[PDB]
């Protein structure tokens, strides 16, 4: 039979952009995983013979060197670990909080829906980047604080779309028919609402990860963010923006991996959008 | 005879073919359709979903989807309508031809006062001032039996019930006094009393303005009020054509018989409705030859070929291989 | 009428909740002068203790902060010696206002123009270029666009200056304005196109065509109002996005605006200046989103 | 004397709160009086047709019997036990006997489930100890009864032609062997030939299993074929109630005279020759029904007494009316 998620699989594989993207994104994951382990040089190591050099294939500094005499290939990989791990962690927090708020707001009906959707519209009018900078400067730049702070400000549109989907399903007929069939409230949620809410959750989670990579990379470009022993792609870009007159590769390598990664997730998200909701 | 009905026509449609370029392959939603109409006549184009009847109306108007393609001909007062450029077709679209639509809720623009939605017809087609256009719009709303017409002009269409929105649509379509009105399922969204009012209104306005009407519906019961000539369609193909009296009292094609038996009645009691068996037609992988073959009670091996649209009794068309006396 | 009142009665307590969380978040933080560490230079502490009663009960110190905001005084900086926070806002606000207003008008004008020209010409080269550029602008971050524009036009070609404002002359404003607006030109164009396509396929535009109206009148009178209402709803986020993006743009190009002032405050741990500007930018956004939703409720007849 | 009384309804009301953005935030909600003062009894082996204009509350009346909407006042009783005061668990004992068929063919079916699971979901819920084999055999037998081919068991509801979806809905209602099935516009969405298939099927299943039906529809002519008694409704009131001969051939209430003369007839020489009655003015909003008799703004034979008091159903089992100015 035409199992609807296997039609979604077929649509995703037909969308050549999305499959291409996934390949690319896995090759970036393999670089971010393996490059610090396969490298001749470490993240904190120095070679004063090459205080700042362009790429040279006989040297082994294949991306060139930062002005401390320090290897950019290893640093672009280690910083990619931080940006992807913060981005996925923040997305998980935003997906859990947004699904819980949206599903309760949509399922408990009009009384609660009215106030909970008013709060989203009010809260969406705060300067959340200023509010995360205010938390981070007053409480001190811990990477666990940045996971949670980026997540806790970015669940609002996730809650709005999961509310819309849940309220639509609560109005649909096959939920009335499940109640008439004697199915319990837990059965209606677990077997009838969750499988149909799950489509919106997977699409918006995939579209949210790149916004969290961007939010971290912004918050680490200004300073702030993560400190030197744990520098992300945004922290490499600010050292690059200063160095750009003499050694422009310090922008172009971090910028390439960040732009490519954000591109990739956008086409995977649009591939899932197309696949799960024609 | 049909040789005369081809000559004295207001509208004369020959071999009209409508095809949609959908990803599953070309779907021919209207298939070599032939008919003609005169001033004051009503043509009831009748059929279920997949009959293509709504696409015939949009093909004459040029209101098809982007992926649609039109072939054949439609002669109208000696001009030809089909595939005209928009800048010339807009010269017919309300001054001589006109249309009303299936959903009255979304057809009016919700962001505009109803009086301006009427007046924009007159100021473009009859070169009226904004002063003349208001008073003629008010006279047309009164002819359409709108209450307190002057007060209604300043309302946005969300202030109105679905029956009043069809009255606004009819006032807007008839404003120029057309030659032809095309009516895509006008009452399907509306209650039985509002339907009886709007059909009584169209049956009076047809006589005052001398319009012809193309009435598109699934309801044979509504066709019996306004109609003079019936055109039964299945899977985009003509199944029967003739006078309304003839088609309702001596239906000659099996699908016409099955449909007029499946339509429920108040006037006589009975044990069961004599329904047509099987599912509604799919235009993708539609059976070759006669489209009614998987449902027909009289099916024969010759029906694997396409039946000719022949005439038997002067003024009617048959589209079927069974001898005309054996039904 | 009733809508204006409902927005005002929601906006006022919204701003008071933001002031309340942001004050107690400073007053309970480590290193904050109110905790008593008194590591700051004596000349700065002499300014702090003249406006804040550091010994008083927690509640009394909150009401005295609301009193200062009610008289329009943000209090002294916790790192600058001779400069008040009001002084620092006054020297930096017009630099943010001129760049932000230019980037916002450029985002609306080019964004709506491109989006209409992508909904018309629906499947031509003109859509595939506009929705290509509207992918590129949303995905490439502003802090990657801005250094690349310095690299191309200031380092490589020498056509434009990479440095800060000589008094706001256009040659120093043009690269900041483009870098700040591209992320929003793209996003407005995407929203405008999607709205305009849903409108051009509507049953009311089908009825406008059925009246034989010329396409000029169908676009300008029938379609444009329903197409732009989703863009007006977007003006709220666009305002936040431009005041947000001003932090990276003012930091890269070296502009003395409220974004640079906020970031330098946050790096230096000036709790007063960071708290201050958050309440200011919050109030501007709460007010602007009320003005947008009121204008939407005046344009929309439903 | 007579057949068993299966369901009794007396003084039933369903009022919904409405607080639209046009009110001030300070003001009380208005009441949408969706149903107000329905009173009837339904016998075993009987089809009651419920019919009316949009906004008559016939769909909310259906939903109030089976418990999808909370009634504000009155009594409903099944086989002698009251329904409206019931706790959320003891409804399961009653829903073994009372089941439902719905407006929209595709929406009625969970799009992530196969036919076999959709028809099995009641049976699995009421008989947890029954084997996978017994459940599959029960479902295949019921599919063959509604006219679906048994090998369609593993297909998903988007693979089906709409008329087949109401056959799945009927199979799901019948899998428990119920005693009342409520049909909320079961044939509104379907093509005219397919409507007659689903109505013949319901009428066969009524005769074959011994069911009663409550059949809710917009088309008066469909209701006449399947029903034994018809309840005519207007703005949540019961206006007329009687057997299918009396309500169509001897209508006494002015709204039924208007409705039955507005019904279109599939005969050119009758439809052009009938004595049409016509009603003055629009349907009043159910957010503020007129005081007294609710038909008073449209009625051809109105009088000042109809503002002072509200009519209630009076008459015999054969025919009863809610009017001050006619008597059977
Ligand atoms: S042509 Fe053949 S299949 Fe078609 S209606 Fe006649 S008898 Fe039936
Ligand atoms: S009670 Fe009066 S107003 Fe109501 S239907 Fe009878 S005559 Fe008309």
């Amino acid at each position: 039979g035409r199992s609807l998620w296997q039609d979604a699989r077929r649509r995703f594989m037909h969308n050549r952009a999305a499959v291409a993207s996934l390949i690319v994104l896995v090759l970036i994951a393999l670089f971010v995983i393996l490059a610090p382990m396969l490298s001749q040089f470490a993240y904190d190591d120095t070679d004063w013979a090459m205080m700042s050099s362009a790429p040279d294939m006989e040297s082994g500094h294949y991306f060139g060197t930062d002005s401390s005499g320090r290897d950019l290939l290893v640093r672009v990989a280690i910083g990619g670990r931080i940006s992807l791990m913060v981005g996925v962690a923040a997305a998980l927090v935003a997906v859990v909080v947004g699904t819980l708020y949206g599903s309760l707001s949509g399922y408990l009906g009009g009384k609660v829906d009215s106030v909970m959707m008013r709060l989203l519209e009010i809260l969406n009018s705060f300067p959340f980047m200023f509010f995360v900078i205010l938390l981070v400067t007053f409480f001190g730049q811990n990477i666990l604080l940045i996971f949670v702070a980026i997540g806790m400000v970015s669940w609002l549109d996730m809650a709005r779309i999961v509310r819309g989907q849940t309220l639509s399903l609560k109005r649909k007929e096959f939920i009335e028919a499940a109640q008439v069939g004697g199915v319990s409230t837990s059965g209606i949620v677990i077997r009838h609402i969750v499988p149909n809410v799950l489509g919106v959750v997977v699409v918006y989670a995939s579209l949210l990860v790149p916004s969290m990579i961007l939010f971290e990379s912004f918050l680490s470009f200004l300073g702030l963010g993560t400190q030197e022993p744990l520098s992300s792609w945004g922290a490499l870009l600010s050292d690059g923006a200063n160095s750009m007159e003499v050694s422009p590769w310090l922008l172009l390598f971090p910028a390439g991996f960040l732009v490519v990664t954000l591109f990739c997730f956008n086409f995977i998200g649009d591939g899932l959008r197309d696949a799960l909701d024609p | 005879p049909l040789a005369q009905q081809q000559a004295d026509a207001l509208l004369n449609v020959k071999d009209l073919r409508v095809t949609f370029s959908t990803p599953d392959g070309d779907v021919t939603a209207v298939n070599d359709l032939n008919f003609s109409l005169r001033a004051g006549e009503t043509l009831g184009i009748v059929g279920e979903s997949g009959s293509g009847k709504s696409q015939t109306a949009f093909a004459l108007m040029g209101l098809l989807a982007a992926n649609g393609r039109i072939g054949g001909s439609a002669t109208f007062n000696g001009r030809e309508i089909l595939n005209l450029p928009e800048h010339e077709l807009n010269k017919l679209r309300a001054e001589q031809i006109s249309m009303i639509f299936q959903d009255p809720m979304t057809s009016l623009n919700p962001y505009m006062r109803v009086g301006e939605q009427l007046m924009e017809v007159l100021m473009l087609h009859k070169n009226m001032s904004k002063a003349e256009a208001f008073e003629e719009s008010v006279r047309m709303l009164d002819a359409v039996k709108m209450p307190e017409a002057r007060k209604r002009m300043k309302m946005y269409p969300h202030e109105f019930s679905g029956g009043m929105r069809q009255r606004v649509m009819i006032a807007m379509a008839l404003l120029c006094r057309p030659k032809l009105l095309i009516a895509d399922e006008p009452t399907t969204a509306l209650d039985v009393t509002v339907q009886a009012q709007i059909m009584t209104l169209l049956n009076e306005l047809k006589r005052e303005f001398n319009t012809a009407i193309i009435m598109i519906t699934h309801d044979l019961v509504v066709v019996a009020g306004i109609c003079d000539k019936v055109l039964v369609m299945y899977a985009g193909r003509t199944m029967e054509y003739g006078n309304a009296r003839d088609v309702f009292y001596q239906p000659v094609h099996p699908y016409s018989i099955g449909l007029l038996n499946a339509v429920p009645r108040l006037d006589a009691e009975g044990e069961t409705m004599l329904t047509i068996p099987g599912n509604p037609p799919n235009l993708l992988r539609l059976p070759k030859g006669c489209p009614f073959q998987p449902r027909c009670p009289h099916a024969m091996e010759i029906c694997s070929s396409a039946p000719p649209l022949e005439e038997f009794t002067p003024g009617r068309l048959r589209a079927c291989f069974k001898p005309v006396e054996e039904l | 009428l009733k809508f204006i009142l409902r927005r005002c009665l929601e906006a006022i307590p919204t701003l008071f909740i933001l002031i309340t969380i942001s004050f107690f978040m400073m007053r309970l933080a480590p290193g904050s002068p109110f905790t008593g560490e008194r590591t700051l230079p004596p000349e700065v502490m002499a300014n702090i203790e003249a406006k804040y009663h550091l010994n008083d009960p927690i509640m009394t110190q909150y009401f005295s902060y609301l009193k200062q905001l009610a008289h329009g005084d943000f209090g002294p900086s916790f790192k600058y010696k001779d400069y008040s926070v009001n002084d620092l806002v006054a020297s930096s606000f017009p630099v943010s206002a001129k760049l932000g207003a230019a980037a916002f008008f450029l985002a609306v004008i080019l964004g709506v123009s491109a989006g209409v020209i992508a909904a018309l010409k629906q499947n031509t080269k003109w859509d595939y270029t506009v929705m290509g550029l509207a992918m590129t602008g949303v995905v490439i971050p502003s802090f990657v666009v801005a250094p690349l524009l310095v690299m191309i036009f200031a380092i490589i070609l020498h056509w434009l200056p990479g440095g800060g404002w000589n008094g706001g002359a256009l040659k120093f404003m043009i690269l900041p304005m483009v870098a700040l607006s591209l992320a929003y030109i793209a996003s407005i164009a995407r929203i405008t196109r999607g709205s305009m396509i849903e409108v051009l396929h509507s049953n009311f535009i089908r009825t406008a065509r059925a009246k034989g109206l010329p396409m000029r009148r169908i676009i300008l009178r029938h379609a444009l109002k329903p197409a732009l209402l989703p863009v007006l709803s977007y003006m709220g986020p666009a305002f936040v996005g431009i005041i947000t993006g001003s932090m990276v743009i003012e930091t890269i190009y070296g502009l003395p605006g409220i974004g640079q002032l906020f970031v330098n405050g946050a790096l230096n741990r000036d709790y007063s200046l960071v708290l201050s500007l958050t309440i200011l930018v919050g109030a501007l956004t709460i007010l602007f989103n009320a003005i947008v939703d009121v204008l939407y409720a005046v344009i929309d007849p439903k | 004397e007579g057949r068993k009384v299966l369901l009794e309804i007396a003084d039933l009301k369903v009022h919904f709160e409405i607080k639209d953005g046009k009110q001030w935030f300070w003001q009380p909600p208005k009441t949408l009086k969706a149903v107000d003062g329905v009173t009837l009894r339904l016998y075993e082996g009987e089809t009651l047709g419920v019919v009316g204009e949009s906004g008559c509350g016939k769909s909310t009346f259906a939903r109030a019997i089976i418990g999808l909407v909370k009634a504000t006042d009155g009594h409903v009783a099944w086989l002698g036990k009251e329904l409206l005061g019931m706790k959320p668990d003891e409804w399961r004992a009653v829903r073994s006997d009372i089941q439902m068929i719905f407006q929209d063919p595709l929406a009625s079916l969970n799009p992530r489930m196969t036919i076999g699971e959709i028809i099995a979901e009641p049976l699995r819920t009421y008989h947890p100890k029954m084997s996978r084999q017994e459940v599959r055999e029960r479902v295949k037998a019921m599919m063959l009864k509604v006219g679906l081919l048994p090998n369609l068991i593993n297909r998903y509801p988007h693979e089906f032609s709409g008329g087949q979806c109401q056959r799945i809905g009927i199979a799901r209602a019948l899998i428990l062997e119920p005693k009342l099935i409520i049909c909320d516009e079961p044939v509104s969405a379907l093509d005219v030939s397919i409507q007659a298939q689903v109505v013949n099927l319901l009428q066969q299943l009524q005769r074959e299993m011994g069911l009663s039906l409550i059949f809710i529809a917009h088309d008066l002519a469909v209701v006449k074929h399947i029903s034994d008694r018809v309840l005519v409704m207007y703005l949540g009131h019961a206006v007329e109630l009687g057997t299918y001969d009396e309500v169509y051939h001897n209508p006494l209430h002015p709204y039924t005279r208007a409705l039955m003369s507005a019904v279109p007839i599939p005969d050119p020489d009758l439809e052009k020759n009938k004595t049409i009655q016509l009603l003055e003015g629009e349907l009043p909003s159910p957010i503020n029904p007129p005081s007294g008799c609710v038909f008073r703004t449209r009625c051809p034979i109105a009088g000042p007494e109809c503002a002072k008091t509200r009519p209630v159903l009076e008459g015999s089992f054969r025919h009863s009316v809610s009017c001050l100015k006619v008597d059977p």
